[PDB]
């Protein structure tokens, strides 16, 4: 059972979260400019909810 | 005096041997060599000329030199090297093992070589650096610059840009899990600082004020955790320590010999000189966490070091083992205990750089990593194996050795102070024996048909054989006579455990 | 086997090693001989540990 | 007021490089040539370097209620000014090889560093609207410059578009402030109604897009490989350096930054631009969108000292020391990038595979990039690490846990694309201003070494130009 070491594998999983996590915002990413514009009112709709809830 | 000399000689025969490489290729070997001869020269100058057998009980500042110098005044960040009884220890050990790391890169000539040994007077200059430490940024910036040249080690000397698993599962490992933690106790230092800060009002960053600062309890807590971690990333805890065997197995095991015999101290170091006087409330709180973490460790190393199949992870694997006694030593209210980890952590580096140093020469003499495919080389090799066989026999508690005294004594003082995790612990012994005999009856007991390729054998040169010799006698010499070394640190240690009784 | 097997002797020969030093303090053979009973004026229940341990 | 000589001798950064396009434009009209142009206008940005010591004799003061000059200021002009010295020596290698017109590029950097020069200089909103857009103007057209490529075009277009929105939504919101308040000057704004509070809002868009923060970064990536190399040295370093000037000016003099509505909401930002930033950045296997990913988090640092500028004097400084750090780096790598297309060569072939080797090609300028390199993520003997540790100060001094746990976590993620293009260089290989421009990027290598190792100097400078 120790053939393979475990716990060197189960404090790579912040590595795992963080590469995993990092190709899904990639492809968050478009290059059609609409999106780019609905991204600024999208930031402007929550920065407002954001000060209407302080 | 001769502190900023002594921290130096390392970063200035790295600049020399790279503007000698344009001169010539033969020049940074023998330039290498004489000025390791200085470092141990100086270090060996302080052994001798210092009172090294000095007043027990001098209170917590004492040293035989010291250093002052204004570095950035506008926190009081200054360049305090002092070295005490126990550092100096520390420095002639690192001194010796950077002799060790030149010898066996000696005949070692590439595309460049000037490149590799600026690097490699790099790194030992920092653990030097690290060693003699008082003011907290300039031991955490030791702390962390002696951790980026080994990244280029081993990614552009683990192996030469052919295999992509050199640097991006081992080096980059390497390097996040030590430099997150090291972030971690930098801003441990931070709400130190700040927390004195608001107690005098001075910004300070020395550790002689520092030691007594006023602290409400809950509050040093959080902070003996933060200093606990990066001390727990460089030496092999439970927690933390899956960077160790992928280190170690993927270097040189000359940058092995700086991985395991010299990084592996300087943790231990800090935990008796950085960790335990500045939190005495909360280490005493923490301790139980500490003695239960150490004896996972030993049992856990044993248990992962007699399943693993190959040699560089299967030393790799004895020293997570090992630390876990000093860990439980450092965590108890015993000198003697703490006097029993300095002798078993010298004789660490010493039984680990031995061992390394024959697998990397064994590995070059049958072009094979893999222990079960060899087998029953004893009548091929002539002094190779016999050797080894009394490195393997010095891993665990076997007398003439430095190691059965180190751990042994650890286990006197610790059931002085407690009596059952100390007879959970003792057993690490047994399971010494049996990886320390896996590794032997795998490797060099059996028959030589077991590989194709231990049909034709080279032999062993001088220098090799003089530089394992040296180490053998040494070590019997710490085995047998341990006593000249024990004096020498009586002082240090007797101050950090009446700080510790004293102060709680 | 007989490395493994004397090696767990050696840990049970340790053990009373370890509570001769925390019960008694000294060593050797002969001070211990006439320092043992003037320490067990009291308690007498761990020597057994010990002595069954060393044996 | 009227005009004295102490406020001409307060505007002589201003008045230098005007009279710099004047000449610069009678020159082009007169002979259109490279050689004479370059000179010209290196000469003009030089001057404007040696007459902020003119100015330094003049003190804190104000010219008009547009702008003040303060000491702070100084140290800004100079910074974009070496951003422009920086850009014209690194485009006359890459404009060689152009087919024609080869001249209006050094009008459009004039142009770029007047909008610099005052954004420094800011003490009403006008002015604030006054330097964003002169120096767009020639960043709406220089990314666009060499239109000949299918994709300089395309970046320039989607510049374009984005950054005339930003303006709408920064001059919307100037509007919709000045409504409650009676003045916009930054000092009599604020004298917690929403109106103030949403007008505020909007200009956090409207700056957030050029200082490419988290819901606004969608343009650091496109233009920055479509953009030439010299462009790219400018649009990553003097822009957002001039940028971030006034934005941290605002929040210092205007008492609506006091309070903690906008706090929270900037924190917020600056927590999710590192992240948004250093986890998107792993998988290029391009350097000019890598370093366009690297922009992000850089202002994401800035941003986490900002939010503690209001709580102990440290922020001054810090912002200060990790701007000049993050030019350097900055300037030092994209240097090599455009010293690799040393003609024009069309579409330039810059990738992180397309780096393989390039130590047995050219020893010295890949020793630039990896110094540069390893300068960015936070490895010490550099200034950004010094840089880092300040704002890791600022964040400890203003109990901000989350965002100064971001950095850490942040530089944890981000170390590992800088060190892979720092390696990338020793895997096996698959005229007389290129000279100049080799010793840009080797001066800027001796810098940033020596001010990591020995960083105090450099402290001294920023001290003494703090108020």
């Amino acid at each position: 059972l120790l053939k393979r070491d475990p716990l060197n594998s189960m404090m790579n999983i912040p590595a795992v979260l963080s590469r995993f996590a990092g190709k899904g915002l990639l492809l968050s990413e478009n290059g059609y400019l609409r999106w780019y514009v609905a991204s600024m009112s999208i930031g402007a709709v929550v920065v407002l909810a954001l000060l209407m809830v302080l | 005096m001769l502190l900023p000399w002594l921290i130096l000689i390392p970063f200035i025969g790295g600049f020399l041997c790279w503007q000698t490489e344009r001169f010539g290729v033969k020049v940074p070997r023998w330039i290498a060599l004489i000025t390791m001869g200085l470092t141990l020269a100086l270090s060996l100058q302080l052994w001798l000329q210092g009172g090294y057998s000095l007043t027990q009980s001098a209170g917590i500042p004492q040293w035989q030199s010291e250093f002052d110098m204004p570095w950035i005044p506008r926190f009081g960040i200054s360049i305090h090297l002092a070295i005490d009884g126990l550092s100096l220890l520390m420095v002639v050990l690192t001194g010796l093992l950077g002799v060790l790391a030149v010898l066996c890169s000696w005949k070692e000539i590439e595309k460049y070589q000037g490149f590799f040994h600026l690097n490699l007077m790099w790194i030992l200059g920092g653990v030097i650096g690290v060693f003699l430490a008082i003011d907290m940024f300039l031991f955490f910036f030791f702390w962390e610059m002696m951790l980026v040249p080994m990244y280029f080690l081993i990614a552009l000397w683990g192996h030469k840009a052919s295999d992509g698993k050199t640097r991006i599962t081992a080096a980059t490992k390497f390097f996040i899990y030590t430099q997150a933690s090291g972030l971690v106790m930098l801003i441990a230092i931070l709400a130190l600082v700040f927390v004195h800060y608001n107690a005098t009002g001075v910004w300070t960053f020395n550790y002689e004020e520092l030691l007594n600062t006023p602290m409400s309890s809950g509050v040093e807590y959080l902070l003996m955790l933060g200093f606990f971690i990066a001390f727990a990333v460089k030496m092999p805890v439970v927690p933390l320590h899956g960077w160790l065997p992928d280190a170690h197995s993927q270097a040189p095991t000359a940058g092995s010999v700086d991985l395991a015999g010299i990084l592996l101290k300087t943790a231990a170091y800090g935990l008796l000189r950085f960790s335990l006087p500045l939190f005495p409330n909360a280490s005493a709180e923490f301790a139980p966490i500490a003695m239960w973490l150490g004896v996972i460790g030993i049992f856990y190393g044993a248990w992962m070091a007699f399943a693993q199949t190959d040699i560089k992870r299967l030393i790799a694997y004895t020293s997570v083992s090992h630390m876990g006694f000093v860990l439980i030593a450092i965590y108890t209210g015993s000198q003697l205990a703490y006097q029993g980890a300095v002798i078993q952590m010298i004789a660490h580096g010493l039984s680990a750089a031995g061992l390394f140093i024959l697998c990397g020469q064994l590995y070059e003499r049958i072009h094979t990593r893999d222990m079960r495919m060899m087998g029953g080389l004893w009548s091929k090799m002539k002094w190779l194996p016999a050797l080894s066989l009394f490195f393997a026999v010095a891993t665990l508690g076997m007398p003439g050795t430095g190691n059965f005294v180190g751990e042994f004594m650890i286990l006197f003082g610790s059931f002085q102070v407690v009596p059952v995790i100390t007879v959970i612990s003792t057993f690490g012994l047994v399971f010494a024996s049996v990886y320390s005999l896996a590794m032997l009856h795998r490797a060099y007991f059996g028959k030589a048909k077991s590989q194709i390729a231990s049909q034709e054998l080279p032999g062993m040169s001088l220098r090799e054989l003089f530089m394992i010799l040296l180490l053998v006698v040494l070590l019997v010499l710490l085995g047998f006579y341990p006593q000249p070394i024990l004096d020498t640190s009586h002082s240090a240690i007797g101050n950090i455990q009446q700080w510790f009784v004293n102060s709680v | 086997k007989a490395f493994v097997v004397t090696r767990v002797g050696d840990v049970f020969l340790a053990f009373a090693l370890f509570i001769l030093y925390n019960e008694l303090g000294t060593l050797n053979f002969r001070e211990m001989v006439e320092l043992a009973p003037a320490h067990f004026a009291d308690g007498n229940n761990m020597l057994m540990w010990a002595t069954l341990m060393l044996l | 007021m009227t005009i004295t000589p102490q406020n001409l001798i307060a505007l002589l950064p201003l008045l230098i490089v005007g009279l710099t396009v004047v000449v610069v434009m009678l020159s082009i009209a007169w002979r259109r040539n490279h050689f004479l142009n370059a000179t010209l206008s290196v000469i003009g940005l030089n001057a404007a370097l040696v007459s902020l010591w003119f100015v330094g004799q003049a003190g804190a003061m104000d010219v008009t209620p547009l702008m003040r000059v303060d000491g702070f200021a100084m140290l800004y002009t100079g910074l974009v000014l070496l951003a422009s010295l920086a850009t014209c020596t690194f485009a006359y290698p890459w404009l060689e090889g152009y087919n024609d017109n080869k001249d209006e590029f050094y009008l459009l950097v004039l142009i770029a560093a007047l909008g610099g020069i005052l954004l420094a200089n800011a003490n009403h909103l006008a002015s604030l609207f006054l330097g964003i857009e002169l120096i767009s103007l020639p960043l709406f057209g220089l990314v666009g410059y060499a239109f000949r490529q299918k994709r300089s075009l395309e970046a320039s277009i989607k510049y374009t578009i984005l950054s005339a929105a930003a303006s709408s939504f920064l001059l919307f919101g100037m509007a919709l402030v000045y409504a409650q308040s009676g003045d916009l000057s930054f000092v009599a704004l604020g004298k917690n109604e929403p109106l103030l509070l949403a007008g505020f809002g909007l200009m956090i868009v409207g700056l957030g897009f050029k200082l490419s923060l988290v819901p606004f970064h969608l343009w650091t990536p496109d233009v920055y490989q479509g953009a030439p190399a010299p462009v790219s040295t400018f649009l990553a370093t003097a822009s957002k350096i001039a940028i971030f000037g006034v934005v941290m000016r605002l929040f210092l003099y205007a008492p609506v930054g006091d309070s903690e509505a906008i706090r929270v909401v900037l924190a917020i930002i600056a927590f999710a631009s590192i992240i948004f930033g250093n986890l998107m950045a792993l998988s290029q296997t391009n350097i000019k969108r890598l370093l366009g990913y690297s922009s992000i988090s850089h202002l994401g640092y800035l941003l986490v000292a900002l939010i503690a500028l209001q709580t102990g004097e440290m922020s001054m400084e810090a912002v200060g020391v990790y701007l000049a750090g993050y030019l350097f780096s900055s300037l030092g790598a994209f240097g090599v990038v455009s010293l690799m297309s040393s003609p024009y060569r069309g579409p330039d072939a810059d990738s992180l595979f397309s780096y393989r080797g390039l130590f047995w090609h050219r020893p010295i300028l890949a020793a630039v990039m990896t110094v540069m390199m390893l300068s960015l993520a936070g490895i010490p003997m550099t200034l950004g690490f010094i840089g880092k540790f300040y704002v890791l100060a600022v964040g400890v001094q203003a109990h901000l846990w989350w965002l100064v746990g971001a950095v850490v976590v942040g530089s944890a993620i981000g170390l590992y694309y800088y060190l892979r293009v720092a390696v990338s260089l020793y895997l096996h290989a698959p005229n007389w201003q290129y000279s100049a421009g080799g010793i840009v990027v080797l001066i800027s290598a001796l810098l940033v070494l020596v001010l990591g190792v020995w960083p105090q100097p450099l402290i001294s400078i920023v001290r003494l130009a703090m108020p």
